[PDB]
């Protein structure tokens, strides 16, 4: 049997940009 | 009164070569950036505005200055692609990196802040951040005795900052960045904070993404405990990035994926196999298919720790996407195990909720349990039980589910379920 990867469900993830609000 | 200025307004200000008058305008900028409807940032690319403010990071004689266009830059690196590269492409890299040495913890701060935008923008950029020397100077900020000496924020913004540069693939980081960056990482991993730590579990979550000499140089430094100690967290954004490093890791070799059994692992999956999370449940079921994909022994710990029934229990009722791992799951162990194993397997209840998922309108699921059940008659052939098993799966229904299946439309459907019929059936 194989091993798989599984989906990256992004809106999990640290942001990858960020706005500096104040 | 920088508040709500026009963008004509900022260049006068800028252009006049008046210190104070472009520190007022800069300022201005930085509030018209900050907003979170609609900022100007193409109006003010167009307007020129940006090699000026890159000019006003090397202003060490005027403190406020640059840390007024090191948030302007940032903002403008936060939007998209194109935005960033404005950023890189009027020298911004190098400069944000020499902020990183100012003696003013808010400006560096800054600096750190807009390295982790532009590194945040892809592989590409992520690279030539690293190339302009960027961590030195960035894993220098947290040499400190105690962590928790430094402000909340400050090390918050360098941990995310740090896990971009250690973000994406196709490229994967530069070898010896990674490797120059782990220590530190191992070290924010036995930190307090919450942010630091999901940050820190997501970090490790991205190198653990790849083949298994990226897993290896992960493994090697001995994190895996702390990350199985994280999988316990109360945070549930801990949780999730601690779980996906740890499902990385199993993607591995069979001892790499022993470490992960051997650090105990494996006792915190009654709880995230049943996890109220959604997308927990579905990597915790994931990571047990790849684990029951292992070695008969690893196999054996899955049994062990009982959770044979928590994979009925997901077979029996998840979400659909958990649930199709749960059939994988079952297809590699009845693939990978012992004729006891697969007994076991058996007299725990699969079979009923394999039958029923027979019904779901997805062709690969459709096959990963059809090749479960040919794997079981295997097993039950060479108890001459081939009987029992028939009748099994003819009581919940099976036989019905899996005559239909001949006129499937798939290819590798109608065939697997007419040598099932044909062979066992009839």
């Amino acid at each position: 049997p194989r091993k798989r990867p599984l989906e990256w469900d992004e809106d999990e993830e640290p942001p990858r940009k960020r706005k500096r609000l104040w | 009164g920088t508040v709500n200025w026009s963008v004509e307004d900022i260049v006068k200000g800028i252009n006049s070569n008046n210190l104070e008058s472009q520190l007022q305008a800069t300022q201005a900028a930085r509030k018209l950036l900050s907003r979170e409807k609609q900022p100007p940032i193409d109006n003010i690319i167009r307007a020129g505005l940006i090699p000026k403010f890159v000019s006003f990071l090397g202003k060490t004689d005027c403190s406020p200055i640059q840390f007024e266009s090191a948030w302007a830059l940032t903002n403008i690196a936060s939007g998209t692609s194109e935005q960033t590269k404005a950023v890189v492409d009027g020298g911004a890299i190098p400069a944000f990196i020499s902020l990183l040495a100012s003696p003013h913890a808010h400006i560096s701060e800054q600096a750190v802040w807009a390295l982790g935008n532009i590194a945040g923008d892809g592989s590409a950029f992520r690279d030539l951040v690293i190339k302009h020397g960027a961590i030195d100077p960035l894993l220098a900020l947290l040499a400190v005795p105690d962590l928790s000496t430094l402000a909340c924020g400050y090390l918050r913004n360098l941990t995310w900052t740090l896990s971009n540069l250690c973000r994406n693939k196709n490229p994967a980081p530069p070898l010896d960045a990674v490797e120059q960056i782990l220590p530190t990482l191992v070290r924010l991993l036995h930190h307090n904070d919450p942010e630091v730590l999901a940050d820190s579990c997501w970090a490790i979550s991205y190198l653990t993404d790849g083949p298994n000499e990226r897993i290896e140089m992960v493994v090697k430094k001995g994190v895996v405990p702390q990350l199985v100690k994280l999988l316990g967290a109360t945070e549930l954004p801990i949780v999730t990035p601690a779980l996906r490093a740890i499902g990385n890791i199993v993607t591995g070799t069979d001892e790499q994926t022993q470490k992960v059994i051997d650090a105990g692992a494996l006792a915190v999956f009654p709880s995230l196999l049943t996890n109220p999370k959604t997308n927990i449940q579905k990597e915790a079921t994931w990571t047990m298919s790849n684990i029951t994909a292992g070695r008969q022994d690893q196999i054996q710990q899955v049994v062990n720790h009982g959770l044979v029934p928590f994979l009925v229990g997901v077979l029996s009722k998840a979400d659909f996407k958990t649930q199709k791992e749960a059939a994988w799951a079952i297809t590699n162990y009845t693939s990978g195990g012992t004729v006891e194993q697969i007994v076991y397997l058996v007299h725990c209840g699969i079979i009923e909720p394999l039958m029923n998922l027979l019904s779901a309108k997805d062709t690969k699921i459709i096959q990963v349990i059809l090749d479960a059940i040919s794997n079981i008659f295997q097993a039950a052939e060479k108890l001459g039980e081939t009987e029992k098993l028939s009748i099994m799966i003819e009581e919940c229904g099976g036989l019905d589910k899996i005559e239909a299946l001949q006129r499937h439309e798939n290819e590798s459907v109608y065939k697997a379920s007419l040598n099932l019929i044909e062979k066992y059936f009839s």
